[PDB]
């Protein structure tokens, strides 16, 4: 956060009336937009995989992007970076991970594990602000989910509710 | 059977976390062993750990072991166990001919090996072998290269290229890019070159650490010497300099 | 109880390897014309019979010798099995046993005592030595695991690491047996826990050729012969 | 979540206060964790099929064939392959040939199924009792002159049922529900093929094709055959136009 | 322990009944695992610390006045009602040093002199008569834990005119 | 909360002389479907309800034949009911080859007791998890034996084994004189069992596939009924 003054840090943390302060760490706005642009590139590239089998899906730019963003999320979800990931959960990261789960043979040809990753994201340090948005996202019924995605959403709501007792 | 799948918390049955899983851990810690087929050969290659300065090279065992005039075995995991596992396979093959007027088939040398490994898994407070193997060769009166992998549990499978031991992910990744199953290496030289490129990415230092055996039809078994694999390593390193200097900028 | 540690490693073999890591030091060196074996013997007993004919060093046949680190009770079971196999090979083939065939024979028995849970492994490390026509002078080591390896010079038992470093810097491929006498005595004097080396603390042997073309000879040295190589070498605990 | 452990769990050769053997019962729960296998018996043939996991291109297919010939009139589907699965199948092979050379005729499928269950009661090779499990679920399918087209679920317990249709591996509940809602004694062989493909489509998550699915049938005339990828493809094309025709 | 306002207690005790309900299953004697030592020591430290608070503020009350942040009889009653089942389940554990943490809680609960104290004495008489009448002869933990429980409370059973008989 | 120290091994005794593993082996009988056994002076009968695991699944076998003169039903463990029934058929054949009689069913009882008591006394096994009703006819008339897997047996006019059998048992006990006299009209001895077993069906119903009937008395040897053979008995 590199705040200019100790008193500016103190005022900024006292400004939220709930007595929980600001996040300890935060992404600067150009870095934030770079992170979001990688997911929007993936969302525009979805048209390039609509017809094809896993063996050539593994040879697409869409998959190379997706496999990189999987390794980025998976490394961000360890150690001191989990807080950097909670701002991207309901808009980009969770939508991306349920997206990957449709491609179960791609997750077998490349040794990816969207299931273990997404279920494990229920245990991250999520703020009171983000709990309500996480709850409205997981409580959104879309008929577009297959059983694997809806039972993954229940698995999340299992490791989330138990981690929100 | 592992990780985050857990109903009403969880409790363990008789199941997964078991002696055979710890034998699989021993296999992964043993040196890298690779095999690739070709149009009309099969090459097995191994990692030596870089020999100590006081070690005696002329009597040091060739890591790839001949089981019979047409069958070759290499391993990762426990050396002592592989020595006990090669002895059983060698006498099993010599006994095959003595009782069947037929040299042992590569598929019977793989079902037997994995078969004996499975019996030391099954029961008795006798431990499974900390060993995984490549078994390669030709059947008699045939020109088709064969290559099998066996695992401590006694499971076995056929591969057109495979790798076992240390760092084998990175090697299998390179093989999936460089080995085309429609057009495999059409000549022994290219098959050997592919195994030297494959091993060069994972070995400790260089030509010291690689060693290869080439199997061909009609019992033409042939270990390559240090000097022969030094000219392969040097040719591959020449092509790296050539590719880098053929940068266009 | 012969079960794997979760890393795929055998607890009993590791504990047998801890046991031999206390068990007295032995050096072997392979010259261009013979093999030297030497072993350091913790004589903390005055009334123990020094000038007993063996403890650390043993004959396996007319051209093979061993040094022992580990339990001597365990070693003597393997040593007899190796002696029986050497004579059973000589009886079958009319020819003296090749060193590789015998060293690995004792490495196959010692692996079996590590797999079956009714058996404890053997707490012994062997530095084999010998001659045959197939290779020439050969120096091998074998340990409680059933692993075996070929060497030009090696130490086993206590103080292995200091000894390997001292061997490595002074060993030459073209040295003679008398240079290996000197080297093995120097190495042990530069490695010993006892204040200085002397003829009763030391077990010694050689595998030379002699003057006569058909000979290979295995002098397992009596104490008075060891006193002569001590006073010639400059270790020389002499009046 | 809340913990629900008993003191009788993990008992080997022991009864709970109800009589429950918990090693063989916890082994019977593995019929949800395997790759999907389905069998459909009819008056015309027993259609067996398994979902393939997509392999490395270097692993050659004959290493992982989860539909297998026991004999010209008998075959196994497995939801998961182990050394013990090949042990059951090679015991079944050796049992079927030793029957044919001793009794001069082909083995009854019930008697083969019982002989693989007797291997499971022995725990391989003292009173043979049902205390501990062995191997994996087999769907054994076959045809004989006395009891016709038969599908057996052979379990790790050394017991079995004949089924008209059975699913094993990770589609078990939704598949068996659709099978029991849909099966007829009027199923033709063609309709048994489209039915197994419609069931496979619904569990597999992926778009069904000739590279993620495998078919076979036992027929009395043709014997056991695993189907050609071109044949499953023209069947899958036929499923597409059958639902588009609604 | 030092959060509780003895005159506004209801929302604090509402979080403590729901904490105890969450952990109640992790106490039960067939559910051993990494959480056993955490739970046994939490239950002991909470009850010891609450008794240390009660006896600290009872000493201020004895020579002065009562603030109304001080705990009331109703709070010692509520504490027995929350923790009585927890101490019953945890005292039957397979590890005898784990069982001793819960058995040690009974003395603190009796030393509060709650209106509920009959619940603790009644339980310890039932089990102690059931052991000495050999009703638990197959269950050596019931024999030993009931002798351990009775030993902890003899000094309180001795003072009450009914249970002293 | 109430751990039992003395139920791990078949060889342990409780401090009160119980063999808890053996009493748990009896609780396995309560895991099966109901079977009813009953006898007159000249016939013994078994009627058995058979379960399935799903509507696509063939119903479980419940009545087994050892010889022309006796056989059994099994409400307990099916794969363990194949061990005892194999041994009983082996003993019937041994009697015809080695003694040239056929094994009188009291003698069959003594041999099952011996085999089950051996399992109950030695380390490295388990009690049998199955109760048998054996029915037979020989020179001493119509006979019915309840084998219980503790290694015991009893001569009985009738009994029921399996889940919810106290109902059928209480109907036989309230209707005993009714079935003990019947003799030369064996179909009413079958309808007596079908009323008894019907009391254990809690608005479940008998069906042509759900039920099997077996009878052995006088000349008519041991026979089993299935499908329409049991439709005239619904």
């Amino acid at each position: 956060p590199s705040i200019s003054d100790p008193t500016t840090l103190l005022e900024a943390e006292r400004n939220d009336p709930d007595g929980l302060g600001l996040p300890l760490k935060s992404v600067p706005e150009k870095v934030d937009a770079y992170i979001k642009k990688q997911f929007e590139i993936i969302k525009n590239l979805e048209d390039s995989v609509v017809g094809l089998n896993p063996q050539q899906f593994i040879k697409t730019d869409y998959f190379y992007r997706t496999s990189t963003i999987f390794y980025w999320i998976k490394e961000m979800a360890r150690g001191p970076n989990k807080v950097l990931l909670v701002p991207y959960l309901v808009d980009y990261v969770l939508p991306f991970l349920i997206g990957l789960v449709k491609h179960k043979d791609v997750c077998a040809l490349a040794s990816l594990d969207p299931v273990r990753l997404y279920a494990g994201l229920g245990y991250m340090p999520i703020r009171k602000n983000h709990v309500a948005a996480i709850v409205d996202y997981v409580c959104s019924s879309n008929v577009a989910l297959s059983s694997n995605q809806t039972k993954l959403q229940l698995a999340f709501i299992q490791h989330f509710l138990s981690a929100e007792l | 059977m592992s990780g985050y799948d857990r109903a009403l918390s969880i409790f363990s049955p008789d199941g997964h976390i078991f002696q055979v899983e710890y034998a699989l851990e021993a296999v992964k810690r043993g040196t890298c062993a690779v095999g690739v087929k070709g149009k009309n050969c099969v090459v097995l290659g191994c990692e030596r750990r870089s020999t100590l300065k006081l070690q005696d090279t002329r009597i040091t065992p060739s890591k790839v072991s001949k089981i019979d005039s047409h069958v070759v075995l290499s391993f990762s995991g426990l050396n002592a166990d592989s020595r006990i596992l090669i002895e059983k396979a060698r006498v099993e093959a010599q006994s095959h001919r003595l009782t069947l007027e037929d040299p042992v088939t590569v598929e019977y040398l793989t079902r037997y090996v994995a078969g004996v490994q499975q019996r030391y898994t099954q029961s008795g407070g006798v431990r499974p072998f900390g060993v995984s193997t490549l078994i390669a060769g030709f059947d008699p009166r045939d020109d088709e290269p064969k290559l099998y992998q066996t695992e401590p549990s006694g499971i076995y499978s056929s591969w057109s290229a495979q790798t076992i031991g240390r760092n084998s992910k990175t090697v299998r990744e390179f093989l999936e890019k460089n080995y085309d199953r429609k057009e495999p290496p059409a000549t022994v030289e290219e098959c050997v070159k592919l195994t030297v490129r494959s091993l060069l990415e994972v070995v400790q230092t260089g030509a010291k650490n690689i060693e290869i055996t080439v199997v061909k039809p009609d019992s033409d078994i042939v270990a390559l010497s240090s000097e022969e694999i030094n000219q392969y390593v040097t040719q591959i390193e020449q092509e790296k300099q050539e590719q880098q200097e053929q940068d266009k900028k | 109880t012969t079960i794997f540690s979760p890393e795929g490693r055998l607890y009993q073999v590791e504990y047998a390897l801890e046991s031999i890591s206390h068990a007295g030091t032995a050096i072997g060196i392979m010259a261009s014309d013979g093999i030297v074996l030497a072993a350091e013997r913790k004589v903390t007993s005055t009334l123990l019979e020094q000038d007993t004919s063996t403890e650390k060093l043993y004959k396996l046949n007319d051209k093979i010798a061993v040094a022992v680190a580990g339990l001597t009770a365990d070693a003597e079971i393997l040593i007899n099995t190796a002696r029986i196999h050497a004579q059973n090979y000589l009886k079958t083939y009319n020819e003296d046993i090749p060193v590789e065939i015998l060293v690995r024979r004792l490495s196959d028995i010692k692996q079996g005592y590590t797999q079956h849970g009714g058996l404890r492994p053997f707490g012994v490390s062997f530095i084999y030595a010998g001659y045959d026509d197939r290779y020439g002078y050969q120096l091998y080591t074998s340990n409680p695991s059933g692993n075996y390896t070929g060497w030009k010079a090696i130490s086993v038992g206590a103080n292995t690491s200091a000894a390997q470093t001292l061997l490595q810097m002074d060993y030459k491929d073209d040295m003679k047996v008398d240079d290996a006498i000197e080297l093995a005595l120097k190495t042990l004097s530069k490695t010993t826990d006892s204040s200085a080396l002397t003829y009763d603390r030391l077990e010694f042997a050689t595998i030379r050729k002699g003057a006569n073309d058909g000979e290979v000879y295995q002098k397992i040295f009596k104490p008075q012969e060891i006193k002569d190589i001590l006073v010639k070498t400059g270790i020389t605990k002499k009046d | 979540m809340f913990l629900t452990r008993s003191e009788y769990d993990r008992g080997v050769s022991t009864f709970s206060p109800e009589g429950r053997l918990f090693q063989v019962e916890y082994s019977l729960e593995a019929i949800k964790l395997g790759s999907t296998a389905i069998g459909i018996a009819t008056k015309e043939g027993v259609v067996l099929g398994v979902e393939k996991r997509a392999t490395s291109p270097l692993l050659e297919s004959d290493s992982i064939e989860k539909i297998v010939e026991i004999d010209r009139h008998i075959g196994c589907a497995m939801s998961g392959l182990t050394a013990d699965a090949r042990s059951m199948i090679e015991h079944a092979r050796t049992a079927a040939v030793t029957h044919n050379l001793y009794y001069d005729e082909d083995i009854n499928v019930e008697s083969l199924t019982q002989s693989v269950c007797d291997l499971a009661l022995r725990f391989g090779e003292e009173e043979r009792l049902m205390s501990r499990p062995f191997g994996v679920a087999l769907l054994i399918a076959g045809h004989d002159a006395d009891d016709g087209y038969q599908l057996f679920h052979a379990e790790p317990s050394g017991t079995f049922y004949r089924y008209n249709a059975k699913a094993i591996g990770s589609g078990s509940e939704g598949a068996q529900a659709e099978l029991l809602n849909e099966w007829h004694s009027s199923l033709t062989l063609k309709e048994a093929e489209l039915l197994v493909l419609k069931i496979l489509k619904q569990v597999m998550e992926e778009k069904l094709d000739e590279n993620n699915a495998q078919l076979s049938c036992i027929t009395k005339q043709d014997g056991f055959k695993i189907y050609d990828n071109e044949k499953t493809a023209e069947l899958i094309k036929e499923l597409k136009e059958k639902e588009a025709a609604e | 322990v030092y959060a509780i306002n003895g005159s506004k207690k209801d929302r604090f005790f509402e979080k403590l009944v729901s904490l105890a309900k969450a952990i109640e299953t992790f106490i039960h004697p067939s559910n051993n695992g990494f959480w056993t030592k955490p739970n046994a020591k939490f239950v002991h430290a909470f009850i010891k610390s609450y008794h240390g608070r009660v006896k600290y503020e009872e000493d201020i009350c004895a020579r002065g006045v009562t603030n109304g942040i001080c705990l009331t009889s109703f709070c010692h009653e509520e504490i027995v009602e929350i923790f009585l089942n927890i101490i019953s389940l945890g005292s039957q554990n397979k590890n005898p040093d784990i069982a001793n943490y819960y058995i040690s809680c009974f003395a603190y609960l009796l030393e509060l002199d709650p209106s509920n104290a009959y619940l603790i004495y009644d339980k310890i008489l039932i089990d102690l008569y059931d052991t000495l009448a050999d009703q638990f002869i197959n269950s050596r933990h019931r024999i030993i834990s009931s002798l351990k429980q009775f030993t902890r409370v003899i000094r309180f059973i001795v003072m009450d005119k009914l249970y002293r008989v | 909360m109430f751990r039992n120290n003395y139920d791990g091994d078949t060889v342990t005794f409780s401090p009160t002389g119980r063999l808890f593993q053996v009493e748990y082996a009896l609780e396995a009988i309560k895991q099966g479907s109901v079977t009813v056994g009953l006898r007159s002076n000249t016939h013994a009968v078994l009627v058995a309800l058979k379960r399935n695991a799903d509507e696509l699944s063939s119903y479980q076998k419940k009545i087994i034949k050892c010889d022309e003169h006796m056989g059994l039903s099994l409400a307990g463990l099916a794969p363990d009911a194949r061990v005892l029934s194999n041994y009983l058929r082996q003993q019937c054949n041994y009697s015809s080859l080695v003694f040239n009689r056929k094994l009188a069913v009291e003698r069959a009882g003594h041999l099952l007791c011996d085999k089950a008591q051996k399992n109950t006394q030695s380390y490295g096994g388990r009690p049998y998890g199955v109760g048998l009703l054996i029915i037979g006819y020989d020179k001493s008339g119509a006979h019915l034996l309840e084998f219980q897997p503790s290694g015991n047996v009893t001569e009985l006019y009738g009994t029921a084994i399996g889940a919810r059998s106290q109902g059928a048992k209480t109907y036989l006990e309230r209707t005993l004189d009714t079935f003990i006299k019947i003799d030369g009209n064996p179909d009413e001895l079958i309808k007596a069992g079908v009323e008894a077993i019907s009391q254990s069906l809690r608005d479940e119903s008998l069906t042509v596939d759900n039920l099997s009937i077996a009878i052995v008395g006088k000349d008519t040897p041991f026979t089993i009924y299935d499908g329409e053979a049991v439709a005239k008995y619904i």
